[PDB]
RNA sequence: UUUUGUAUAAUGGGUCAGCGACUUAUAUUCUGUAGCAAGGUUAACCGAAUAGGGGAGCCGAAGGGAAACCGAGUCUUAACU
RNA sequence: AGGACCGAACCGACUAAUGUUGAAAAAUUAGCGGAUGACUUGUGGCUGGGGGUGAAAGGCCAAUCAAACCGGGAGAUAGCU
RNA sequence: GUUUAUUAAAAACACAGCACUGUGCAAACACGAAAGUGGACGUAUACGGUGUGACGCCUGCCCGGUGCCGGAAGGUUAAU
RNA sequence: UGAACUCGCUGUGAAGAUGCAGUGUACCCGCGGCAAGACGGAAAGACCCCGUGAACCUUUACUAUAGCUUGACACUGAACA
RNA sequence: CUUUAAUGUUUGAUGUUCUAACGUUGACCCGUAAUCCGGGUUGCGGACAGUGUCUGGUGGGUAGUUUGACUGGGGCGGUCUCCUCCUAAAGAGUAACGGAGGAGCACGAAGGUUGGCUAAUCCUGGUCGGACAUCAGGAGGUUAGUGCAAUGGCAUAAGCCAGCUUGACUGCGAGCGUGACGGCGCGAGCAGGUGCGAAAGCAGGUCAUAGUGAUCCGGUGGUUCUGAAUGGAAGGGCCAUC
């Protein structure tokens, strides 16, 4: 049968031109006002998926 | 069945 | 501890707010400053309000 | 006999190594922004085109060599860049 | 992604984004493209005779990319700034 | 065989003959090799049937953005050195 | 008269020895307990598996019981040998 | 008397007797999706459950905790 | 029951040697006896630990539920205070 | 409005009668050769009881499961995240149920800036006044101070005092350090708009190093995004925050 998707890490990941990973930053989402400006300022962009993280991904995304 | 050790 | 979180709201009529935390005991007068508003984009005077 | 319990420590805790110490030595050539040192307190001085930051980190603020040196009259030793 | 039970890290990481309903029915033409239709004219009954677009596709743009050197006359679909100084030089014309 | 380490006094086998364990289906990725090449390829089905027909579809030649949208650029921002 | 006494048949199973690839997957020999009673025995019947039955030992339910046997789910699963 | 068929026969189980408690009869209670059946072709001097265990002398204090029984004012509280 | 042409001692050595080192003794093969050793045979230790194994049991562990119990609506109507 | 009275109406509750649903494991007749069942007559109950749907309580009677790891064997005891010092062998890192201590915050001033200032302790002389209060002088030279452990720093002070303020700013960020990663840290310089200073300049919290918790789910405010025929809306996204 056709491989299956973990429907989980395509919420999460988008593929790039040439084949890298976006995905969005981590500590973002609440606890925010002992969180200083810069750190949070930082946190806002989209950031590519690591060396070492590509096999993991790779292997739950085989459609995208 | 036997004592055991 | 007593020292508790608030929000400082914009008196402009923007939305935008500060959150900052208050020792509610010992300082029981409103908090209020002057700050930045990027809608704005000018100094503004900012007061507080609840969480 | 009987087995006897031993006690316990009260001591067992210890915190993270922080990698601080001199992370370019003399003569090595450098970027803007290069972090030179990290420290606790200013063990060394900023000098020429050093700067130093809010926990004591000495940084390049030019491209250059780092020159190490000991200047005043208390002895302290001070970091700089010369250019190249 | 197992990792011992760790956290993983498709987990770790918070969910973004929504998917839009209208990127599914719209497609993008190349110039190289405005060669393959028959008759000149180009628009979406056109490039969908052409198997150059699916049937379920509503909106079109002509981007730059390849070339295109017969004239041409684009009807209804949006071009790009650099597509329409490609299709004017050749002589073709872009109509709304 | 298992172990840091076995003549081990650790395991297993009395011997002979026969049988006895990395398979198959379908997706996906990489390598070799062959055809065609900005193109490549058909599925079901039809077929006096391994031919021929069928291009419905699928991958590729364009990306950026959550998206609207813009497009060799785009997003971020009031704006980018 | 008697859940009376002694003691054969009958019912049981307290001690010792033998046996332990036995004559026997629970026996034999010599002693032992009850023996008109809450006794024993023939034939037939009824209770069925989280169920039965139990003067209660988790005891018995076809040499099997802290949940019988047979068939199926089924090649359960086995980070173990 | 009974008991671990097949390593335990006993101080264990049962016992007559005692006490508490439930049950007014279409009884309580048990087996049953239910019908129905046992209790019982019985009727509180009867029937069920629990603890104790012939007989003799006896069985003292605690209702705070948990349980059960009675109460209903007030607080709270479901569907609607 | 791996195969044997199957001695003692002291040492060594997966740390308790018929089989290794050194050394002592010993013609070849039966029969009747005894069991000190072959860590002798029988049973994938029943003690202990482990497994994000199992079972059955307990309770004011968690989540359900049969039963028991409360009320509303239906079957279900009339009159009056 | 408040206290309050009657009338009318609606709706709820309680009580007492009634018969006709319903009950009858009361009697009698018939099916009938029948202590089952059904029909008939009659008596007693009676809108109760009982049953269905919904609902609160109780419920080891029954069922499915959980009940951590480290550990000089397990149990019991102790520990589990973060900061500082030693062990640690003069770069970084480095274990043990090794040796010693702390944190789970505080502060709109204890932050910014401009101006100024310099400690402990001891000895002399002085009302109450004493070993120790405030005052003057001397010695001393940081042996003090740092909001809270310890280490490293600090006189150009980072220690102490006063005036004016909100840079405890918004968007970014060359370039580096440290992690397997998630992440964490330092940072010149740009754009906008501020504070102190005559100006050069300084300010993107606090002498530095602890004062903390991913994702999911849900809440609050905003928004030039989306909106299942169409116009809205709900819901979702994005931004701030819980
Ligand atoms: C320390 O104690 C012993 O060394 C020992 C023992 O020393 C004389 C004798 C025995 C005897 C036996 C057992 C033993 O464990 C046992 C043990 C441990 C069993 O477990 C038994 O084994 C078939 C069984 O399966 C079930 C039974 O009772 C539930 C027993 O009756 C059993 O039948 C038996 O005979
Ligand atoms: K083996
Ligand atoms: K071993
Ligand atoms: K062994
Ligand atoms: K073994
Ligand atoms: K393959
Ligand atoms: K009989
Ligand atoms: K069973
Ligand atoms: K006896
Ligand atoms: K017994
Ligand atoms: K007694
Ligand atoms: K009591
Ligand atoms: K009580
Ligand atoms: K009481
Ligand atoms: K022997
Ligand atoms: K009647
Ligand atoms: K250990
Ligand atoms: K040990
Ligand atoms: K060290
Ligand atoms: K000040
Ligand atoms: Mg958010
Ligand atoms: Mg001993
Ligand atoms: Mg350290
Ligand atoms: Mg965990
Ligand atoms: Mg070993
Ligand atoms: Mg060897
Ligand atoms: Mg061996
Ligand atoms: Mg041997
Ligand atoms: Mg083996
Ligand atoms: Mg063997
Ligand atoms: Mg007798
Ligand atoms: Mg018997
Ligand atoms: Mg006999
Ligand atoms: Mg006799
Ligand atoms: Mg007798
Ligand atoms: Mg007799
Ligand atoms: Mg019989
Ligand atoms: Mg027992
Ligand atoms: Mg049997
Ligand atoms: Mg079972
Ligand atoms: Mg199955
Ligand atoms: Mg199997
Ligand atoms: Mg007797
Ligand atoms: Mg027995
Ligand atoms: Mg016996
Ligand atoms: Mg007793
Ligand atoms: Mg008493
Ligand atoms: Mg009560
Ligand atoms: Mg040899
Ligand atoms: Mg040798
Ligand atoms: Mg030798
Ligand atoms: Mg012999
Ligand atoms: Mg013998
Ligand atoms: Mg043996
Ligand atoms: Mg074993
Ligand atoms: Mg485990
Ligand atoms: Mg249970
Ligand atoms: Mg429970
Ligand atoms: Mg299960
Ligand atoms: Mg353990
Ligand atoms: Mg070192
Ligand atoms: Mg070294
Ligand atoms: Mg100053
Ligand atoms: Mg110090
Ligand atoms: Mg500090
Ligand atoms: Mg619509």
């Amino acid at each position: 049968p056709k491989i299956k998707t973990v429907r989980g890490a395509a919420k999460r990941f988008k593929k790039t031109g040439k084949g890298g990973f976006k995905h969005k930053h981590a500590n973002l989402r609440h606890i925010l006002t002992k969180k200083a400006t810069k750190r949070k300022r930082h946190l806002r962009p989209k950031a590519m998926v690591s060396k070492g993280d590509l096999g993991l991904v790779i292997a739950c995304l085989p459609y995208a | 069945a036997a004592p055991q050790k | 501890g007593i020292r508790e979180k608030i929000k400082l709201v914009s008196s402009a009529g923007t939305g935008h707010f500060y959150t900052t935390t208050k020792n509610k005991r010992t300082k029981p007068e409103k908090l209020e400053l002057k700050k930045f508003d990027p809608v704005v984009r000018q100094h503004v005077i900012y007061k507080e309000a609840k969480i | 006999a009987h087995k006897k319990a031993g006690g316990s420590t009260r001591n067992g805790r210890d915190s993270e190594a922080k990698r601080l110490g001199v992370k370019r030595f003399g003569g090595e050539s450098v970027l803007a922004g290069s972090i030179i040192v990290r420290q606790r307190g200013t063990k060394f001085h900023a000098g020429a085109n050093v700067g130093c930051g809010r926990d004591h980190t000495l940084f390049a603020k030019a491209d250059g060599k780092v020159k190490f040196e000991v200047k005043g009259p208390k002895n302290r030793k001070f970091i700089s860049i010369e250019a190249e | 992604g197992f990792e011992g039970g760790q956290m993983p890290l498709y987990r770790r990481l918070p969910k973004f984004g929504f998917t839009s309903r209208k990127a599914a029915i719209t497609a993008e033409i190349r110039l190289s493209d405005l060669a393959k239709v028959e008759g000149g004219v180009v628009d979406l009954n056109t490039l969908k005779a052409a198997n150059i677009i699916g049937i379920q596709i509503e909106f079109a743009k002509v981007i730059l990319a390849g070339e295109v050197t017969t004239p041409v006359t684009v009807r209804g679909l949006r071009v790009t700034k650099g597509a329409r100084a490609a299709i004017e030089a050749a002589g073709g014309k872009i109509e709304e």
